[PDB]
RNA sequence: AAUCCAUGACCAAAGAAUCGUCACAAAUCGAAGCUUACAAAAUGGAGUAAAAUUUUGUUUACUCAGUAAUAUGCUUUGGGUUGAAAGUCUCCCACCAAUUCGUAUGCGGAAAACGUAAUGAGAUUUAAAAAAAUUGUUUAAAUCAACUCAUUAAGGAGGAUGCCC
RNA sequence: AAACCAUAGUUAUGACGAUUGCUCUUUCCCGUGCUGGAUCGAGUAACCCAAUGGAGCUUACUAUUCUUGGUCCAUGGAUU
RNA sequence: AAACACAAA
């Protein structure tokens, strides 16, 4: 037999929030003022704790016990923030809700979270994040010159 | 076709005119890729269109090869140009100008360049628009093999 | 006769032609009729035709694996052939009650 | 590809002019939208319907897509579409819409009172049918009225951004959504967005699981949200030009 | 009169036909994009360093649009070559009632001019 | 004893099909395909319109392949596939006028702990089941049905018997 | 250093919507009947799941947890 | 997980 496994890809987005600097309208321009970087105050342990308790708090008690049976954070740094949230085939749903339903971290305000791949296994989720990164480069060398 | 547009910026032309996209081509394509007065040579600009004769063609590029004089030391290079189907019958008059030339025991240098138009028409729906291009191919034909012009770009043949 | 637009043939398939009526449907389906999304559409109501229309049957019936699409092997009537003036062609399965649409042409053998 | 049309604008009534600020925020604001990735905006403007509407043409729309918009439009390439929603409360100063309806592409309309649905259901050309789902619901929703008025082809609209403000009107805005999807049969439902700052922004996944979870089938999620709010367009650009 | 055209001398040996594309009259473009991509990610396993675009005639138009994209949209050095392509005709000759197809079949030379387009990696 | 009705036990066959939908010059939970490069316009194509040139020749402005291609689209199918994907069962997936199972041995079959046909017998008192694989029960032991083992080499001709005749 | 190859191909084989057909039950009509027709309703099974391909054998399935065909010196009731 | 073995149990 074979456990039906789901693994969900997520990005943290930075809006750039300030009404009192012009911005430049363009592609990279954007695509750069969004994908900055995550801040030093971050690691599996305090977005999956975080995580948890929008679960908690959105779904409530039972909607916590079915989807805390198998809610991992198998792959994440900080350097790039993306992130491989495992899952049931039945939950998925749940968890993409309680992504999008996230508002903030503890000490760390002013971001949205984007389910970008869902699929139900690691290769193919490793495929799309490679092409994805190729994709971004190519407006970044567009927009250098 | 809603707009043209060359290097990011919009320019006023016409793809079914022939005149006036030959004479954008010969005044600013040019110039933006090779430079004429850092150097000493000739250089003799040519647009193919598909209604014109092979054999006229023919008969005018083996004479634009042979224009300055060569006692001063210049060095002849003629520029041919064309965009869009004409390129068929550019390459095809090419080619029979070096079958032609060649017979002589002599020997003909080519550099080639591509670039693109870049035009807009109005996509099947009305929220569509897309976006074709429109190849451009420039050769340079000269029968010396060095030549000062900044051929970096080009593709030696 | 090979196929235009969605659908997949099968052997024992039957070979109807397309009547006068709704003659300027398929040939639209055939130029294109998309959504205001943007992707093709065919899920609208199909002109079903008569009894009296069925003029061959496709022997050899796969997906073409050249081109990309379902080829259909069939024999037509050649009073049928010359009835139309065109080279539009209905096909259908014997278990499936709908009708794709494709062209066929000429094989000397 | 993708349709918001639910962008409100910074400005309620026609006597207080725009500010800067309130500018910078909305290019913020669709710029965060093209970036998680939308193909369509169509920005919303607030209205009162005993506001006194101005005897001009040239004037009604305080938007003026192409000087302000229309750089952004060639540069990160998307598009801008006008919207106004009627805020009516009682059949008292109206009476006019042949002038609101050429300068605006799509008319909305929001009830808040058991007269303002009739009125809405019998004698409005309007497109999309919008609740306060962040306060209460006027009375109560039935299929009577909202049979007769999908049926012709208005749609009822739902904004998920206004779940996204506080955390006690999220209860009413549950209990309104699951209510509308009860009585419409889920048919004619459109999603819009009504976020007006850049941090209450999402995708597609999270906002098609949200609508799943509250109600609506998977199909009629995808459905709905790209070939309805697109004929919706096609029918205010159909009726602003012919 | 009845003439038929059959292809073009094709020699190729192992790997020169692994790594190029023919770009015929009814090739679509986004399966040329298609094929150009898998060929440009083969190529290093197959231990080529370029990707060969063949076409002729009528596909000449739309071989030089192919190059023309990956010419800026991936940012890769391209090079156009202009061949010499010699394709032999079957022609039937004038000399009871017999098929159209089983005459006199007589080869005729004709040469026509082709763009080669290599894509670097 | 014949027929019909209802239950129970046992043997055998198969595993319903059709349509539509799901953002990103790429995508999807996935997959494959749309590449023997030409519209006889390359024997240095076919013609029209103007100037000048004592016709040729030359410079400009156009027509012809029209069933024309239409830009990340488009078509197809995917967990019992000519029923068990399950199983610590067997075998093929180089050859050998021959130390190489040279095996004309009931029939079919390349082989198979493979299918089936006619007759006789058998039950820890038996050829072998009880005090290699598989299976919860795991052949029988009034009769039938099921398992095991022991014999029956292919084709042509003559005589006898039984049936329609 | 590759031989990389499946009209599923390597922990994938999704999500709902719509149509016909199949089994019983509460109804009306022609001719008794007829894979005769239409409403009020219930259910669409289980064993279970590929990892290179084919054949043989054995072993799991079908009780309101879909079905189909035949047999029985099995019993139960009735006529001759 | 599957799939493999004169294993191991
Ligand atoms: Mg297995
Ligand atoms: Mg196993
Ligand atoms: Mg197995």
């Amino acid at each position: 037999v074979r456990l039906k496994s789901r693994y969900i890809l997520f990005e943290i987005i930075f809006p750039p929030t300030d009404t009192n600097v012009e911005e430049s309208v363009s592609k990279a321009d954007i695509l750069l003022s969004h994908h900055r970087a995550s801040p030093a105050d971050v690691s599996i342990k305090s977005i999956l704790q975080e995580i948890r308790r929008s679960l908690s708090l959105n779904l409530g008690d039972y909607g916590s016990a079915k989807c805390n049976s198998l809610l991992q954070l198998k792959y994440f740094s900080n350097k790039t923030s993306t992130g491989i949230i495992r899952c049931h085939r039945e939950d998925c749903d749940l968890v993409i809700m309680a992504l999008m339903l996230m508002s903030k971290i503890g000490d760390v305000d002013g971001l949205i979270v984007n389910p970008v791949k869902v699929s139900g296994t690691i290769k193919k989720i490793e495929q799309f994040a490679m092409r994805r990164n190729s994709k971004i480069l190519n407006i970044i060398k567009c927009s250098q010159s | 076709i809603n707009g043209v547009y060359y290097n990011e910026i919009s320019r006023d032309l016409d793809i079914s005119s022939s005149t006036q996209c030959l004479r954008f081509l010969k005044e600013t394509v040019i110039p933006s890729l090779a430079n004429n007065g850092n150097n000493s040579t000739s250089i003799q600009y040519h647009g193919i269109s598909k209604n014109d004769n092979i054999k006229k063609s023919v008969n005018k590029l083996d004479k634009q090869i042979n224009m300055a004089d060569r006692s001063l030391g210049l060095q002849q290079v003629v520029c041919i140009f064309s965009y869009g189907p004409h390129i068929q019958k550019m390459l095809s008059i090419l080619e029979i100008f070096k079958k032609g030339y060649i017979k002589n025991n002599k020997k003909i240098y080519q550099w080639n360049k591509l670039t693109s138009f870049d035009i807009k028409r109005e996509g099947r729906n009305e929220l569509q628009e897309e976006r074709l291009k429109v190849p451009i191919l420039v050769t340079l034909v000269s029968d010396s093999e060095i030549i000062d012009l900044n051929l970096h770009s080009f593709t030696k043949q | 006769c090979t196929l235009l637009e969605r659908g997949h043939p099968k052997d024992n398939a039957r070979i109807y032609q397309v009547p006068e009526k709704d003659l300027e449907h398929w040939l639209q389906l055939a130029k294109g009729v998309y959504r205001p999304n943007g992707r093709k559409d065919h899920d609208l109501k199909i002109p079903l035709p008569e009894v009296h229309d069925l003029i061959g049957f496709i022997t050899s019936g796969t997906y073409h694996l050249n081109c990309g699409n379902g080829m259909g092997i069939g024999f037509i009537d050649h009073h049928a052939a010359i009835r139309q003036p065109t080279r539009y062609v209905l096909i259908r399965n014997v278990g499936t009650n709908t009708y794709r649409l494709g062209e066929w042409s000429k094989i000397s053998v | 590809m993708l349709v918001d049309l639910n962008v409100p604008w910074p400005q309620n009534s026609y006597a207080d002019k725009v500010t800067s600020q309130a500018v910078n925020n909305l290019i913020k604001t669709l710029s965060t939208l093209h970036m998680l990735g939308y193909t369509h905006i169509a920005i919303n403007f607030t209205v009162n319907h005993s506001e006194k509407f101005p005897n001009d043409v040239k004037l009604l729309n305080p938007i003026d897509i192409k000087r302000r918009f229309g750089e952004l439009m060639d540069r990160t390439g998307l598009k801008l579409y006008s919207r106004i929603t009627l805020i009516i409360d009682d059949p008292s100063k109206g009476q006019s819409l042949s002038k609101i309806s050429q300068a605006f592409d799509i008319v909305a309309a929001l009830p808040i009172s058991e007269k303002g649905l009739t009125l809405s259901t019998t004698n409005l050309d309007i497109d999309l049918l919008t609740f306060q789902y962040g306060s209460r619901l006027p009375t109560f929703l039935k299929h009577k009225s909202i049979c007769s008025c999908v049926n012709r082809g208005v749609k009822l609209e739902i904004v998920y951004g206004y779940a996204l403000r506080d955390v006690q009107a999220r209860r009413q805005f549950v209990s309104n959504v699951r209510s509308v999807i009860r009585s419409s049969r889920s048919r004619g439902i459109v999603i819009g967005s009504g976020a007006m700052s850049p941090l209450e922004c999402r995708n597609i996944l999270g906002v098609t699981s949200l609508i799943k979870n509250l109600g609506l089938p998977s199909d009629r999620c995808s459905k709905a949200m790209g070939d309805l709010a697109s004929l919706v367009l096609l029918n205010g650009r159909l009726r602003n030009k012919s | 009169k009845r003439v038929t055209k059959h292809p073009s001398l094709k020699t190729l040996t192992h790997k020169q036909i692994h790594t190029t594309i023919f770009v015929k009259s009814t090739t679509p473009y986004v399966s040329a994009l298609k094929r150009i991509n898998k060929f440009l990610d083969s190529v290093h396993k197959q231990g080529s360093s370029y990707v060969a675009v063949l076409g002729m005639g009528k596909a000449v138009e739309k071989t030089l649009a192919l190059g023309c994209h990956f010419q800026d949209q991936k940012n890769k050095k391209i090079e156009v070559y202009t061949k010499t392509i010699e394709v032999l005709d079957e022609v039937i000759t004038e000399g009871s009632d017999v098929e159209d197809d089983d005459k006199e079949t007589q080869l005729k030379k004709r040469a026509v001019s082709g763009v080669e387009l290599r894509i670097y990696v």
